[PDB]
């Protein structure tokens, strides 16, 4: 897959440069190398109650990657393993069933978690081989901790049962499930705030002129 | 322009915060906040309640849109309305 | 008057307090409770709180739109 699994590679590789220092320009550097000025991204699990599902656009895409190192990620990186290609007209199809997001996370207890699912993305055809669609559907996932601080903590019971829970729910830890949650709510009020920048008027007042609107979209 | 940075952000909220104190009555939390945080920039402030107090008021009605809690928590119409149509 | 404000505004209010007191202004903190004159409960959070978190979101949102 010469074309395709070399730019996850090189997503992989820059994801290693990573530091606590990383910010809103680094990201935001980071998702303009490899997304398109629209392209969209979507995680689908099944949690607790029943299956969850959320796209965001472009702009929230930085905070997304840096939602997970917010939560206890210090390298992230993606394996596809037999991702299936194929070219079209005008873009690139990278389907991998087994796909796999693996974090380690850092001091103190360096477990690593390993979240499993399939991985669509759609590529542009031309120079800079961006992702137009980013699709996770995660399955299962697991939480590895390292067999030192196993003997480390292992004479101490009730604190060490600790270390039988779990850190992330499905996978994602709690920062980026609140993030995508509240992402499901503001991004489309992106349109209300255009109209509050343009027009002069309440939020409420744009919300009601934009709802207002709609149903006449639809005839 | 282009894409807000860290200190832009914190910069535009503790302003926003600030007129928040201000429409909702805590003009003295307003300037102890202004210099426990060392402010040194001429303010404008708009008519109440204010920029935070208003956005936030309408996110947080659209928090119950049709999607997860809905008609569980007090919530308005036209929320749920421009989410479902 | 919609029916979800008065518990908007109490929310606010409570992740302003969380604000003020995990940015480092705890005086303020204490004038606004004061000032909001608030007897319920006080449970912390973790810094940073929710307001900021949920600013973040919102700002680079509202820069983002278009005219």
């Amino acid at each position: 897959g010469n074309q395709t699994d070399y730019r996850i590679f090189e997503l992989n590789k820059r994801l290693q440069n990573w530091t606590e220092e990383c910010d809103n320009l680094w990201w935001d550097a980071f998702t303009t190398e490899f997304f398109e000025d629209d392209a969209m991204l979507t995680i689908t699990f099944c949690l607790e109650d029943g299956p969850k599902r959320y796209t965001i656009g472009r702009t929230l895409i930085p905070r997304y990657f840096r939602s997970i190192f917010e939560g206890g990620a210090t390298e992230l990186y993606y394996v596809l393993k037999h991702p299936k290609e194929a070219f079209h007209s005008n873009f690139v199809s990278l389907d991998c069933d087994q796909g796999s997001m693996v974090t380690q996370h850092g001091k103190p207890m360096f477990t690593q978690v390993c979240v499993e699912g399939r991985l669509y993305l759609e590529f542009m055809f031309d120079d800079m081989m961006r992702i137009k669609t980013w699709h996770f559907s995660i399955r299962q996932h697991r939480e590895l901790i390292p067999r030192s601080i196993l003997a480390m903590h292992a004479q101490d019971p009730q604190m060490l049962d600790q270390l039988s829970k779990n850190i992330t729910r499905c996978g994602l830890s709690n920062s980026t499930l609140n993030y995508l949650r509240l992402c499901v709510i503001l991004e489309p009020m992106q349109e209300l705030m255009s109209r509050h920048k343009t027009y002069s008027l309440s939020p409420r007042d744009c919300l009601k002129t934009c709802l207002f609107q709609k149903w006449q979209r639809m005839v | 322009s282009a894409v807000p940075s860290d200190s832009q952000a914190r910069e535009k909220l503790a302003l926003y915060v600030y007129e928040y104190l201000l429409h909702v009555g805590a003009q003295k939390s307003a300037q102890t906040f202004l210099s426990e945080i060392r402010w040194e920039k001429n303010i404008t402030l708009g008519e109440p309640p204010g920029f935070l107090h208003s956005w936030w008021c309408v996110f947080w009605d659209l928090y119950c849109a049709a999607p997860e809690r809905r008609e569980t928590c007090e919530h308005s119409s036209e929320a749920k309305a421009f989410h479902d149509y």
